[PDB]
RNA sequence: GAAGCCAGAGGAAACUCUGGUGGAGGCUCGCAGCGGUUCUGACGUGCAAAUCGAUCGUCAAAUCUGAGCAUGGGGGCGAAA
RNA sequence: UCGUGCCCCGUGUGGCGAAAGGGAAGCCGGUUAAUAUUCCGGCACCUGGAUGUGGGUUUUGCGCGGCAACGCAACUGAACGCGGAGACGACGGCGGGGGCCCCGGGCAGAGUUCUCUUUUCUUCUUAACGGUCUAUCACCCUGGAAACAGUUUGUCUGGAGAUAGGGUUUAAUGGCCGGAAGAGCCCGACACUUCUGUCGGGUCCGGUGCGCUCUCGACGUCCCUUGAAAAUCCGCGGGAGGGAAUAAUUCUCACGCCAGGUCGUACUCAUAACCGCAGCAGGUCCCCAAGGUGAACAGCCUCUGGUUGAUAGAACAAUGUAGAUAAGGGAAGUCGGCAAAAUAGAUCCGUAACUUCGGGAAAAGGAUUGGCUCUAAGGGUUGGUAACAACCAACUUAGAACUGGUACGGACAGGGGGAAUCUGACUGUCUAAUUAAAACAUAGCAUUGCG
């Protein structure tokens, strides 16, 4: 989780309050990273991630 | 001595001439029982009409609005209006008779 | 049209069994168009899905039979099936009688009707089972007082 | 069971990813001899042997 | 009444038919057209993401069986 | 949650910088009023009757602290 | 219904009798569980390479049972077939 | 500067091995098509670290009080030691508490209504975490008891200090309060293409118990059986060092700051998700367990919750499988009463031989059992011959009259009994898949070897 939050901060300048991780049945890890209330995850996904 | 006031409002069916307020008053006078026996109103329970299709009850005993609703439903079953009229408690001691929800077919 | 998913969702929303879920048979199409719990709650608010009331189970005959057994009915030999000790244990009866007698003795000792030594003798006699119940203990106390007054 | 180790879950992950029919573009290749998945696995039929 | 196996649906949970109530009041002898039962009888990024959610619940993103082949023939 | 019975103690709790918010819960059936201040580790509740003493307590609370009234329905 | 305990009537005492209390026993009827006595039983290419029905034994323990571990064939284990 | 040297302790010196043993700490509400004590909202706790504020202590340096049990929010504690917790069997009854079950009144809703039924049913809830007031045992003070007393269902306690009077304390799943009504639930009136909801009223007051289940506590019984260990935490002995008014603090006190990594989490757990070649009447370890009859988690019927799945339709021959009946005789049948029938619950009268005196024994043999209306007996609390009044409550036991009858444990459930002989002491065990037994084992007895 610390490596994930460090990678997010280094790549997209994203700060998080908490991260939950689970290993999927297909074998890959999935992370739910909750952002700080100051920044908008919809805005981040629209601009940096292109998730519209 | 404490007193309790009950209102049975049949204004809309009385205006529709489906519900007979005088017949309901006679039914209440004949069917309200005090100490387990009917025809024992005396000075305990007063039944009157305050007009506009309403029945008003003074009770010095522990008469229940649930019992009054039960007798109202008994009268509606006798008059074959049980399947079409509902007695809804709208206030403290006020039971109002109104039509069920009707769908236009 | 298949409505197993809608019935399961309606049961989970209403907090009841799936046998208590009523789906309107004239609105099957827009019930099937509901694929989410929000839509299920919307149909519940619209009245297309209702929760059926509980199936009838009354206690009236049980209460009437209990009142009959209170007034004494159905207690005959043809009604009895267990042994006398199974129906009412002699140990329980002895426990109740001993507790009642000891409570009455300590009450009389507190009230001062009986003194300490006569209380001790009554306690030993009660443990030795000469007192069948309270009025037996009371008449024993009264005759003891009468003998003491006659001696004095 | 629900209580499983990382190695066992990783082997199950590989088995679940391998449990698939062959793609339809495989059959259209020239000189293709594969017609189905001869190593296809089902939970009821054959055990994994872990 | 089928009270042995199941309970009766409450009358307030079922909307009463106007024609049936008309027939019942007619058989008991009440002038229904004088009281008018017909009138009483009833009868942006967030937008793009919601559209993406609606597409996600409706059409699968990929088709591993048929993505490698294109053209209907 | 802790209940404070002293007005001065409640004022000293509300003057803390850790206190982020305060709310007023009115119980008209019981004829009472509850002042609840949220701190880092504990939520402090002070209970009065509906009175001018609570009315003046409302402005004797520090101005920088946010104060809100509890609505009748808690919307999620 | 075993000790222990209480009361009364005796007996010089030691002891005797009566009425209670008490809740012990590799005791007992019997539900579950465990087991498998009997039926011209069912079944006999069976539901089953040992199952089904009724009946039966036991059921507070030498009772039943899970997991971890140990004993490995010239062997082990065996209330001993 | 230290990354180099100097001391001290040296009895001792590894790892693996339990998703049911030990163990730091999270509850409620809502949310998904599928996850939730993990997400969201609210409200908390634990561990580790850093670090201030307030308060406490201090020139009588490391607190004060009560006879005391021991309290109060703080109260320096090194090496070396002591003690406690972790840390414990099985069984029997007794008492308290939580939950479930049962009864009554009240609001709202639903059902019934030929007749009767002030009726029948449904919601009426309060978590973790805290504060406050109480609750077994035990301990502390006055005082010294035979005419012995106190006391339990159960006979134990007391001059090694009882009764009584007065207190301190471990123990709540108890009362009140915060959480917290703003939640959840029930009802009503509007709005409502959807998006979406909005606003009102409540969520109250009692009683009962040889009831079921869990937990706690004081007891008592059994052993030639005496019913784990470790990690970890705490207290005490001791006083090594550290300690100030410049202000200090080696304050386990309140408040405030930071962080908490890895792995598992779906679903089934079985007449279809496991094994048996199978979607096989087989087998496979647990938790929760409503109402009526009844002694009863016996058999039968019902509520919540689940199913209505195991090829169907028609006809009703023989012979079958399973269930029954049969006039008269009652084992004449058969190798053989095989099978079936008969007995059966409960109350009362009564019960022989033999015997290891414990048993036999439910021996044997008899009388009765429905319904209705009554009678009598068995209790609790409060209050200065109180042997009296008021209030409240539940299940048993016995007696009487009336009455229907072919029946009265009306279905269900449920010993046939006896006279003997052989045999093994008994309880127990084995030939899984033909033999459960006079076989094996058992306690008791006897012999041999070993310092």
């Amino acid at each position: 989780k610390a490596q994930i939050k460090q990678a997010l901060k280094k790549l997209y300048d994203i700060d998080t309050v908490k991260i939950n991780t689970l290993i999927r049945p297909d074998g890959t890890k999935k992370a739910f990273a909750r952002l700080t209330p100051d920044v908008d995850a919809l805005d981040i996904a629209a601009t940096k991630l292109g998730l519209v | 001595k404490v007193t309790k006031k009950f209102i049975i409002n049949a204004s809309q069916p009385a205006s529709d001439k489906i519900f007979d307020v005088s017949a309901f008053e006679k039914f209440l006078n004949e069917r309200i029982k005090v100490d387990g026996r009917v025809g024992n109103l005396g000075d305990v329970i007063k039944i009157s009409q305050i007009g506009d299709g309403k029945v008003e009850i003074i009770a010095h005993n522990d008469l229940s609005g649930r019992y009054l609703k039960y007798l109202t439903k008994k009268f509606l079953k006798k008059m074959q209006l049980r399947d079409w009229l509902r007695v809804v408690a709208t206030s403290k001691g006020v039971y109002e008779l109104k039509f069920y929800n009707i769908v236009n077919d | 049209v298949n409505l197993r998913t809608q019935k399961r969702l309606a049961a989970s929303v209403l907090g009841c069994g799936e046998g208590k879920v009523w789906l309107d048979p004239n609105e099957v199409s827009e019930i099937s168009n509901a694929n989410s719990r929000q839509s299920i709650r919307k149909l519940v608010a619209d009245g297309l899905i209702i929760k059926k009331p509980v199936t009838m189970h009354s206690r009236s005959r049980a209460r009437e039979l209990n009142l009959a057994r209170r007034i004494g009915r159905h207690r005959g030999f043809g009604k009895r099936k267990g042994t006398a000790d199974a129906r009412m244990p002699q140990q329980v009866l002895w426990m109740r009688r001993q507790r009642v007698l000891r409570r009455l003795l300590v009450k009389y000792r507190a009230s001062g009707k009986i003194d300490k030594h006569l209380y001790h003798e009554l306690y030993h006699l009660a443990k030795g089972n000469t007192f069948k119940h309270k009025r037996a203990l009371v008449e024993h106390i009264h005759r003891a007082k009468a003998e003491k007054a006659r001696e004095r | 069971p629900s209580h499983k180790t990382f190695r066992i879950k990783q082997k199950l992950a590989k088995a679940q990813k391998q449990n698939r029919p062959i793609p339809q573009w495989i059959r259209l290749r020239t000189g293709n001899t594969i017609r189905y998945n001869a190593k296809r696995r089902h939970w009821r039929k054959t055990r994994l042997g872990l | 009444k089928s009270l042995k196996n199941r309970a009766i649906i409450p009358r307030k949970a079922v909307k009463k038919p106007l024609s049936q109530l008309e027939d019942h009041l007619d058989q008991l002898g009440v002038d229904t057209e004088a009281i008018g039962l017909r009138a009483r009888a009833q009868t942006s990024a967030k937008e793009r993401l919601a559209r993406s959610r609606s597409r996600a619940r409706s059409v699968a993103a990929t088709n591993r069986l048929q993505d490698g082949v294109q053209g209907t023939t | 949650p802790q209940e404070v019975s002293d007005i001065k103690k409640f004022i000293e709790i509300c003057r803390r910088k850790d206190a982020s918010s305060a709310r007023i819960k009115k119980n008209p059936k019981t004829q009472q009023i509850k002042f609840k201040v949220r701190c880092q580790r504990f939520l402090y509740t002070l209970v009065l009757k509906d009175s001018d003493k609570a009315e003046k307590l409302k402005q004797s609370l520090p101005p920088n602290l946010q104060i809100k009234d509890v609505p009748k329905r808690n919307k999620r």
